């Protein structure tokens, strides 16, 4: 499935993940899409933070999800 | 918005990062 | 009408309002529910933040409408 990950600077990442794919298949997809590192990003779903080894359809994230970059130091 | 959220919960996160930096420099000098 | 309040841990809370109540009322329900304060708590619902000086008829919130609780340190 498609989905829109949106960072705090506005910046919109459309990746293609599956519903069975983790939170760290979702970073691991936003460090080949960008670089940043998967420890140093945060993923928001629903106003709750997914957590790593949950998946997108444990957070009951669909097709055309918005979810939540967050940059970390 | 969930966008809206992302950059209020980078509000905080930011401002925790800056209290950090104030902790950093009262011990470090 | 019943209305859905999501918070960071992904708990659910449901609260009984009305259309003509105000974000202070609902404020101070989850205040009752959760002993999270007023003060520290801000709700975003459909785009926008909720105001206190607005009510929930003012926000085009309807019938088990999701809106996102967001707690300030």
């Amino acid at each position: 499935m498609q989905i829109f990950v949106k960072t705090l600077t506005g910046k919109t990442i459309t990746l293609e993940v599956e519903p069975s794919d983790t939170i760290e298949n979702v970073k691991a997809k936003i460090q080949d899409k960008e670089g940043i590192p998967p420890d140093q990003q945060r993923l928001i779903f629903a106003g709750k933070q997914l957590e790593d080894g949950r998946t997108l359809s444990d957070y009951n994230i669909q097709k055309e999800s918005t979810l939540h970059l967050v940059l970390r130091l | 918005s969930d966008l809206m959220l992302a950059q209020m919960l980078q509000m905080e996160y930011d401002r925790e990062y800056d209290a950090q930096l104030r902790r950093e420099e009262k011990k470090f000098n």
